[PDB]
């Protein structure tokens, strides 16, 4: 879309509808006639219009009032309200951007950020620029988490997050005109090479595919038509559901094989019995011209019974003809029937082992795509996000993803190489126990007023834990975070001096030889200036790749490309590195999933802030302490950068509306 | 509310292809013994069929008679009317049959025939003759 109806699509915002949030900070106009309602929405649409065509800069609420026009411009609170509201949400004013105004003289609240991804630096950010204290704890030597950039020479890749995926809708957009991002689209085109090192046909490649997105349909299908959502007081899973789904259609035609042989038997025996009243009927024609022939010896002149013996006998004879003339025509029309039935026989396999191979890799690609095995993946919820998509080509961040969270970090308190240890929480306030990551023994105390956890879903997964929390955190929360997947993904980076592949081609596929492997080295991306090859690892095979070393990983990934490319084209390569995500212990895994028995819901409960119990006896219900950001806290944009970013986001702006008030809800 | 085109989905089959660890299995065996039992019965009949077709072997040619032509006279001949209460005889009412056995005479002529000589052929008496067989 375009004007001031694009900004509200362009921020995921109902250009014509105020969204629950905006309920909340403005009752009185929600709840009032509908004409006030479309001027908040209007100054809504319009401001972060403003922000949206100049972010390079802070957008003021009076340079906001300054490019209104009556009648919007007339209620100068109402215009100072909306503007506080977008600003405190993160709406505008988020990322880097010159201030107008300088940081204020005196700093209010003290926040303690557990993790220096982006949820946290964006959270840090606006905390900052809200005029609070904040310091950032991170167990690397270095920011960014799970976007990680490899650098050596003149070669740049990802090891860690490489896509923006669309810039329709998508913060980082935003982000992108911010900080210098040489943003390359991606030509979707993908030709499959199977275990042989041959192309697949372009027919075969297309019938494929078609069957995989029909086998999904399907799915889709059982699960909300048919109900096939728990088998065995268990929780199906996508997995399950396709094998259901494929054995259904081997059933098929298996049944449509058995009623066309069963067609065949019928007519068969049709001509049998046909064929049995024709024998029978030859040997009384035979028998009857026999005596038909000796009626004749008696030659005349002949008594009258005597000629009516030859008459009848000749009537009776060619009556006997007639029929056996008709049986012999029938017999013609059910043997021609035959070859009509025998020619055309229905489908003797439902998949081939070339086409299941190649359906795999479909397969392999979704398990990518989700970051986990698909037996692992909620039938009725493993999509619950595909409506948030955003619109637009995705693209790959040739520079490196992480110029992001190096901008992001600058002007911020962070002490790298601080691994927590324990969160301390109560009415009063918090402590967060931390330890140096190089000498253990070395212990760091902070002292503050709430701490936001920005932790792995991974490392709050683990047991035993490697952070403690204090009380503990309740069963809600914990079953929360056992309930919630968190799956796995590893990357292949092949550093050449030479480029002996097709430059015009963005990725290309690999087919596995099994259903076990079909994840193994199963993709290759070129997206860098540099000559680069980037190898996927996915589904289950990224788990058990973690114990293999990198000479005989990498030692797999040259044998395919020589059987793609030809064994003189492929040379040893320059530089390699393989990610371990499971492996690294302040990750533990790559993004999370809805995993079977789990739902949407449970991105809810992870955002949920935490309240301790009150310090004395009687003492009022105290204030919330303790807050959870990262991409495992956001419901629909969970996985993703743009996720963790919009979640740190929120939570800024949940901590300043508790520490430092909010002027604007009236 | 409909599943996609060419994909096959019950909720029969969903409920016998599930609900046990091997159902599937079990039941994609079934068909598979039931179809190759089907062929077994083909191939038995095709040797069947093919051994009542050498018996066949030569049609009905050297059992064939050439047809007579003639046309339909009105005229009964004493030789005709005792040919017909013969066919009667033989016969019963299956008029197409006489009328074949006399060559000259229409199917109508024949029935005529049974009302013209009722009483001097006794023709109720030949056919209390006939139906008695
Ligand atoms: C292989 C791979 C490919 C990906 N590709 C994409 C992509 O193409 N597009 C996309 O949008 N997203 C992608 N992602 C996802 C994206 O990287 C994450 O969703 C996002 O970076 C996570 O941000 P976060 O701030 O929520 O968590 P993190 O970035 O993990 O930040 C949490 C921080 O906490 C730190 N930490 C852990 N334990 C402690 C401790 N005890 N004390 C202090 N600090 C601690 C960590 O070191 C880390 O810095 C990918 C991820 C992986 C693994």
């Amino acid at each position: 879309p375009s004007g001031v109806e694009g900004a509200a699509f362009q921020s995921r915002l109902p250009h014509d509808r105020m969204t629950s949030q905006e309920a909340a900070c403005f009752p009185d106009i929600i709840s009032g006639p509908q004409q006030t309602q479309k001027v908040f929405l209007f100054i809504r649409n319009r401001t972060l219009q403003l922000w949206l065509d100049n972010p390079k800069i802070q957008l003021t609420f009076e340079a906001t009032l300054q490019q209104l026009e009556a009648p919007y411009n007339s209620d100068t609170v109402l215009v100072h309200r909306v503007h506080s509201y977008l600003e405190r949400h993160g709406l505008i004013n988020f990322g880097i951007y010159k201030r107008i105004k300088p940081l204020p003289t005196k700093k209010t609240g003290k926040v303690i950020i557990i993790g220096s991804g982006v949820s946290g630096l964006a959270a840090a950010r606006q905390l900052q620029s809200f005029g609070m204290d904040v310091t950032l704890l991170e167990a690397r030597d270095r920011v960014g988490g799970r976007v990680a950039t490899f650098r050596k020479g003149n070669y740049v890749a990802d090891l860690g997050a490489m896509v923006v995926t669309g810039l329709g809708g998508n913060p980082m957009a935003v982000v992108s005109k911010q900080v210098n991002m040489e943003l390359a689209k991606i030509k979707q085109k993908c030709p499959l090479y199977e275990a042989n090192g041959q192309a697949v046909p372009k027919e075969k490649d297309e019938m494929v595919e078609q069957e995989f997105n029909r086998l999904l349909e399907a799915t889709s299908y059982l699960s909300h038509q048919l109900d096939f959502n728990v088998l065995n007081n268990k929780p199906v899973s996508l997995g399950q559901a396709l094998e259901v789904v494929i054995q259904l259609q081997e059933k098929h035609v298996k049944d449509e094989q058995i009623e066309h042989w069963k067609k065949i038997v019928k007519t068969q025996e049709e001509l049998k019995e046909l064929l049995n009243k024709m024998v029978n009927l030859k040997e009384k024609i035979k028998e009857l011209h026999q005596q038909y022939k000796e009626a004749s010896e008696v030659k005349p002149p002949r008594d009258i019974t005597a000629e009516f013996l030859v008459k009848s006998k000749h009537r009776d004879l060619t009556a006997l003809c007639k029929e056996y003339d008709e049986l012999a025509e029938t017999q013609g029309k059910l043997e021609e029937k035959l070859q009509e039935l025998e020619a055309n026989p229905p489908s003797d396999v439902y998949l081939s082992s070339r086409d299941r191979q190649i359906l795999d890799w479909h397969f392999a690609n979704l398990e990518f795509a989700n970051a986990t095995p698909l037996s692992t993946l909620s039938l009725k919820h493993w999509d619950q996000d595909d409506d948030f998509e955003f619109t637009g080509s995705h693209l790959t961040v040739r520079n490196g993803y992480s110029c992001v969270p190096v901008a992001l970090a600058e002007g911020l308190d962070i002490k790298l190489n601080t691994a927590v240890r324990q969160v301390r929480y109560t009415a009063s306030g918090c402590e967060v126990i931390a330890v140096n990551t190089r000498s253990t023994s070395q212990t760091f105390i902070y002292k503050c007023d709430a701490v936001l956890c920005t932790l792995p879903l991974g490392v709050l997964k683990q047991q035993p834990p490697a952070v403690q929390f204090v009380p503990p955190l309740p069963e809600w929360k914990t079953s929360a975070v056992q309930r919630m997947g968190f799956g796995n993904l590893n990357k292949v980076v092949l550093c050449f001096d030479r480029v002996f592949w097709d430059p015009s081609v963005n990725l290309f596929g690999h087919v596995g030889s099994t259903t076990a492997s079909r994840g193994e080295l199963f993709l290759f991306w070129n997206l860098y200036k540099a000559p680069i090859l980037l190898a996927l690892v996915a589904g289950e095979a990224a788990g058990i790749m973690e114990n293999i070393s990198d000479d005989v990983i990498v030692g797999r990934c040259l044998a395919i490309l020589k059987g793609i490319f030809g064994s003189s084209a492929v040379p040893q390569p320059k530089e390699t590195v393989v990610s371990r995500w499971r492996a690294d212990p302040w990750a533990r895994g790559s993004h999370s999933y809805v995993a079977a028995g789990s739902s949407g819901n449970d991105y809810d409960l992870m955002a949920q802030p935490i309240t301790p119990g009150p310090s004395i006896p009687g003492a009022p219900q105290p204030i919330p302490r303790l807050f959870f950001a990262g991409e495992h806290t956001i419901r629909n944009y969970p996985a993703t950068v743009h996720g963790a970013l919009l979640s740190g986001l929120r939570e800024a702006g949940r901590i300043a509306d508790q520490f430092l008030g909010a002027m604007y809800t009236l | 509310r409909k599943p996609p085109k060419g994909m096959f989905l019950s909720q029969e089959d969903v409920e016998a292809v599930s609900a046990n660890a091997t159902a599937a299995t079990t039941v994609l065996r079934q068909l598979d013994m039931e179809l190759v039992s089907v062929k077994r019965q083909i191939q038995n009949i095709k040797q069947t069929n093919s051994a009542l077709k050498e018996k066949l072997d030569g049609g009905i040619e050297p059992y064939r008679l050439p047809e007579v032509i003639q046309k339909c006279n009105a005229r009964w001949t004493t030789e005709e009317q005792l040919l017909a209460v013969q066919a009667i005889r033989k016969y019963g009412r299956d008029f197409q049959a006489i009328s074949d056995v006399i060559g000259n005479k229409s199917v109508v002529q024949v029935k005529n025939f049974f009302v013209n000589y009722r009483r001097r052929f006794n023709i109720d008496e030949v056919l209390q003759e006939w139906e008695a067989e």
